């Protein structure tokens, strides 16, 4: 009775779980009322319990702090009960562990356990170790002595102690510091996956040995450098308490013939005594490249050697091998064939979401000014990976550092509590690191759920409805597919002038859809016309399967003709290798993986007609240049984001712009915008856009798409009737 | 009871500025 | 397996493979399996290092040495019957072989049942469904679909009830079902290893699929039942098979149906190859893949191998313009070579398309190879309704839909036009039906609306030049 599993926190404080209410209600307790969690060997914990829209009936979410005095991980379960009896404290006595208290010295009581107990409120227990972060340090102290017993209260009256030298850790309990999940920001989604595939066959091998199924025995991870694979493979370890085997690539291919198979097999078996164990291989494709792609023996060798030690994890208990690549193509297939290596996750590169994720895991120490915004910095960072964010933070730290630190402070190992403690970095620091940061995996195709909804598109009601019915109606109503015999559609081109919207439809459908994009420019396209490469497309389609339910968006599709001279060319026709593994796959791409390609171009009189049959591109969308009406909402929207002066006139300027695209609406805004701006910081040295900045920018602002472009579309689309 | 209520009104201003 | 003795020490896998041999004679009868035989005696021209090629010689003086070894059975597995040392395909040795494959729709649906057999299903559990969404999946997908969605269903019950213990309770097992959300969340996680392989089966297209077309449904049955349901009357009237026939005409007029259909009825095996692959093996320079193709089709017999877009290597040089060259490339020489090196009995009836028989190679029509030619034209007033009811066939049509009217506005429209009037009247309906709940059949103010926005694909330009050539052939 009162069971809960333990999972995974929202709210990261040191006292506050979270439960679903009807279990709420089963246990008589109300939000905000103290409970008592049971672990394991006779320890407990003391928090307040709070509710929302995410913990599950049966779960308890709880952070790490609680799971670490309880003895527990997450999987396991345990006891809760009401306190209502809880009073206020009068003395305790808290000190550090040492294991935090390295390179720092003061009056730590002040700069740590004072502001963190001061009109806190929070309920402790003899033996709770909790972890205080501030002064770019993270320190986790122990309550040793308290007059009140087993717990109590922290009031702001009370009295606080902390006397002695710093506490060893016990062997019983884990570093608060240690990696873990809640270190882990961006590719959340791909972390869940890997816990389903793992947390259950480590945590409750019971139930595997009892139940006729099979655990996974080899997960490969891939993605650009940078983006977390070992951080995951080590994070879960951690987790899941099973021991962590360290293997790369380079170290054992450096050895020779003999040495390597060696090295490689002892790793395996050690694994083995130490079960349940985690084997993590880094740059597999080092250690066991294609054998097809090398010459020597030792390279063939040790591939086969790889893969009989795969295979041998049928006798290994509780061994399961993760292995780290930059592209799932790059190793020998057989690694990928049933069995050994037969789950495989994209991590891919952190979106706009996991990158403020991360930034924000990596400044949980800093001391940030109010001017600081990492979410500004988040949307700045494109093409960043978490190894490129964690410098951003560590740099913005520097620049702190030599400011004002480094004026204070001796040439030594040790500083005071209070200097670390009084240093605080502000948005000219963060902005001087991301100057100095360059993205390592800006190449890269980023496939990430855009942030674009319906109402960022001015215009096109008709065309936002069509999306929702060949997007969302398959999936949303199938019986209604199945009793009229529908088809879906595999996806739409949309043609016309540019500027008018074509890149916000295919995102806003995957807003609204919860699904994930992929970005395809016409760069990518030529680069694999031009490099004989068109092998690359199948590996774009295969992302859109994996990361499926997602809406794979093509762009440019006229890029491959001009590749081959597009007005003029050659005498030949308008196939081409890479249009051809491009048709090829979309033949090959079923509906029932919920994936929906969308196209565009501005030259579609070029386009290979292939694509357009059924079972491709079938459907044809035109998106003519905004009308009257809708150049208005355009320009409104535009506005939403800033005060508008009741005297600016959207529809004046609607009937001026008469040949404007969106794209050349929204300059006009925008432009009027930093107009308003300039004059309100003229005037400190302009709360709302005025008319006349509107008036100025229209002097600036040109139509992007000539008269002689308009015929030719209208033109084309009433071809095609 | 009310020493609780006033440690969970603390710790969610707490969670919530933070959050926000 | 491959890796057991490859990654052995030069001396260390020569003796474990003697071994091996040895123990199967001392228990004799015995049965050895060498897996992944590739990675052991790949072909001797991947192979340089002596160690590799000396281990392939001691396979094949075991493998002779079963005349010797009473009542020993060596079987072995690859991907590819033609990736491994030809050598052990002489007389004896490895001369024997299977082709395994992959299953078909009925094959999956089996497999299936097969791996749920301990299994407790829920009552909305229909692995039919799932056996036929299941395309490119082998068995050890389908394997892995099951156990996932049978650990779904394990994290939902088995976790809820906090059993932790070293056994369990068998009365909680027997109350675990698996319901189809269950099976169709596996299906959504999975994904197939055989996605991009050459699918073989048996076409479900029966003729009824086809509207129209009576007397080239005639035409195939005498081509491909005939010579082998009446032998004897070829012989006895000194009849030469046809190997093959060419259809043209307009696009979308059923040309791919009407190949599966003969398939389907006749229980042969269908192979499709489409233009994107014929394009692929010309640009690569590996028109080599072609031979292969055409061995499947011997190996599958009896097929029928359809060679769809005959005319997408002449579209891509140029068609019309081009180069100063011929007809001739590298992929449809190595298609008419294996066509004059096939068997006549072997039943394989080979099948072509095009939509420009003006820039195919003549000489794919010479006797002996696509002797046949037939014209499909667009259907006429009779065709274009039964086109109309056989794509309606799967769905609630109101009564007050006159499907002879609509035929008879569409009269330049190709069968694959009518189909997109019917997905069109049904996307209305379908639109109509859900906003209904925010309807129980087609109704005809969906095919009058319909019929204003579908347009005929095939203008009257194309039209009388596919008329023009039919002519010109009599
Ligand atoms: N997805 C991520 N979320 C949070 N931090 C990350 C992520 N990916 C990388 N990092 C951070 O960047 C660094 C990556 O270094 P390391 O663990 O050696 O990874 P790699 O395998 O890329 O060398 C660490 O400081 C890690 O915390
Ligand atoms: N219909 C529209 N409504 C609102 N904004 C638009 C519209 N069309 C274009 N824009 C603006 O123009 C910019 C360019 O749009 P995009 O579709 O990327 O043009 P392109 O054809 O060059 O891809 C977008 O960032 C968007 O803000
Ligand atoms: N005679 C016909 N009867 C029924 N449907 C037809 C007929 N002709 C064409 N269709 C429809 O048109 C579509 C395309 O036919 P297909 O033969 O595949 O075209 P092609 O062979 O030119 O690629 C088919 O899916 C089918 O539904």
């Amino acid at each position: 009775p009162n069971r809960l599993i333990v999972d995974e926190a929202i709210n990261e404080d040191n006292s506050v779980v979270s439960l679903s209410q009807p279990k709420m209600d089963e246990l008589q307790l109300f939000r905000g009322d103290t409970v008592l969690l049971k672990g394991k060997k006779r320890r407990e914990a003391v928090c307040i319990v709070l509710s929302d829209d995410t913990c599950s009936d049966e779960k308890i979410r709880m952070n790490r702090v609680v799971r670490n005095n309880l003895r527990v991980r997450l999987g396991d379960v345990i006891s809760i009960q009401p306190c209502p009896d809880v009073k206020y404290g009068k003395r305790i006595h808290v000190l550090p562990i040492d294991d935090t208290v390295e390179g720092i010295t003061g009056n730590l009581f002040e700069v740590y356990l004072k502001p963190y107990f001061l009109e806190a409120y929070r309920p402790i227990r003899k033996g709770d170790i909790f972890l205080v972060r501030g002064g770019m340090r993270a320190v986790e102290f122990k309550v040793v002595e308290t007059d009140p017993s087993p717990y109590c209260i922290v009031a702001p009256d009370t009295v606080i102690h902390c006397e002695g030298e710093p506490i060893k850790r016990e062997d019983e309990e884990e570093s608060l510091n240690e990696v873990g999940y809640d270190d882990i920001g961006g590719c959340r989604k791909q972390l869940a996956q890997i816990k389903e595939m793992v947390e259950l066959p480590l945590r409750h091998p019971a139930l595997f040995k009892a139940i006729g199924v099979k655990p996974p025995r080899g997960i490969l991870l891939y993605g650009p450098p940078g983006t977390g694979k070992t951080l995951i493979a080590r994070a879960v370890a951690n987790e899941t308490g099973a021991f962590f085997f360290l293997i790369n690539g380079p170290e054992i291919m450096s050895k020779l013939a003999g040495e390597s198979e060696s090295n490689l097999r002892k790793a395996f078996e050690e694994a083995e005594k130490n079960a349940p164990a985690i084997i993590f291989i880094d740059e597999l494709d080092a250690i066991a490249p294609k054998r097809e792609k090398t010459h020597g023996e030792v390279e063939r060798r040790i591939v086969s050697q790889l893969l009989t030690l795969m295979d041998g994890l049928k006798q290994r208990a509780h061994v399961i091998v993760m292995a780290a690549t930059n592209r799932p193509n790059s190793i020998d297939p057989a690694l990928r064939r049933f069995g050994r290596f037969d789950r495989e996750v994209d991590i891919g590169i952190p979106d706009a979401t996991g990158r403020l994720e991360i930034l924000q895991i990596h400044t949980k120490n800093m001391k940030l000014a109010d001017d600081v915004d990492l979410e500004q910095v988040a949307n700045e960072t494109h093409g960043h990976v978490g190894a490129d964010l964690a410098a951003l933070c560590s740099e913005a730290a520097l620049q702190a550092i030599r400011k004002k630190m480094d004026l204070i402070d001796l040439e030594d190992e040790t500083i005071d509590a209070e200097v670390m403690n009084s240093l605080a970095v502000t948005m000219d620091d963060f902005r001087w690191a991301l100057s100095q940061s360059n993205p390592s995996a800006l190449r890269e195709t980023v496939v990430e759920v855009p942030q674009v909804t319906w109402e960022d598109i001015g215009g096109l009601e008709d065309v936002k409805r069509e999306l929702q019915e060949l997007v969302q109606y398959p999936v949303e109503h199938p019986d209604k597919f199945l009793k009229f015999g529908m088809t879906p559609s595999k996806g739409v081109l949309f043609y016309g002038p540019p500027g008018c919207g074509k890149t916000l439809l295919a995102k806003a459908i995957a807003n609204e859809c919860q699904a994930n994009f992929i970005s395809i420019k016409g760069p990518e396209l030529l680069t694999m016309w031009f490099g004989e490469s068109e092998a690359n497309v199948r590996e774009i389609f295969d992302k859109a399967r994996q990361a499926a339910p997602c809406v794979l968006f093509f762009d440019e599709l006229d890029s491959i003709a001009k590749a081959r001279g597009g007005n003029i060319g050659d005498g030949g026709g308008a196939a081409d290798r890479v249009i051809n593994q491009i048709l090829t796959e979309m033949d090959g791409m079923s509906t029932k993986k919920n994936v929906f390609i969308i196209g565009a171009t501005n030259r579609p009189d070029i386009i290979d007609p292939a694509i357009l049959r059924p079972g491709r591109l079938d459907q044809l969308i035109y998106i003519p240049l905004p009308d009257e009406k809708s150049r208005v909402a355009i320009l409104k929207a535009n506005l939403r984001k800033s005060p508008v002066a009741k005297d600016v006139d959207l529809e004046f300027l609607a009937k001026m712009t008469n040949g404007f695209s969106g794209a050349d609406l929204t300059e006009i805004c925008q432009r009027a915008c930093k107009l308003a701006i300039r004059e309100s910081i003229e005037s400190e040295i302009v709360p709302e856009i005025r008319r006349d900045h509107f008036e100025e920018a229209m002097r600036f602002a040109r139509r992007s798409v000539s008269d002689n472009d308009i015929r030719k579309y209208e033109m084309f689309a009433q071809t095609l009737q | 009871t009310n020493e609780a209520q006033m440690a969970a009104a603390a710790a969610l201003a707490r969670l919530e500025q933070k959050q926000s």
